[PDB]
């Protein structure tokens, strides 16, 4: 609807999208070193 | 109760769980078709490796949403 839940709402989002993108690439750098 | 506007979340949670399957698809190098939609149905709600671990973080917006609609749904009578 208006402000309020929806800024709630892509807070949240916006966060567990970074972090989707900051993980992915850190387990595949830490599996490239484990696996070196 | 609950959607007003009825046609943003219900469409927001459509796209979100296209996208998840997306990632868990491109998450190969256990079925996307199959088992991502069981898990992430099962995970939202209460009724029902490694990857799925770090992608286990939307259980957050899951009990965030959860908590929303019973309140709204308790407050909204």
């Amino acid at each position: 609807t208006f402000e309020n839940m929806a800024g709630v709402f892509m807070l949240v989002a916006g966060g567990i999208v970074a972090g989707i993108f900051l993980i992915f690439i850190e387990i595949a750098y830490k599996r490239h070193k484990d696996a070196r | 109760f609950s959607a007003s506007v009825w046609v943003m979340m219900f469409v927001m949670l459509l796209i979100v769980s296209a996208i998840a399957v997306f990632v868990f698809e491109y998450f190969s190098p256990s079925f996307t078709i199959g088992k991502a939609i069981w898990l992430l149905w099962g995970l939202v709600f209460n009724n029902s490796t490694t990857s799925k671990i770090m992608v286990s973080v939307w259980a957050f917006f899951a009990v965030i949403f959860l908590a929303s609609y019973t309140a709204n749904l308790a407050a909204f009578m």
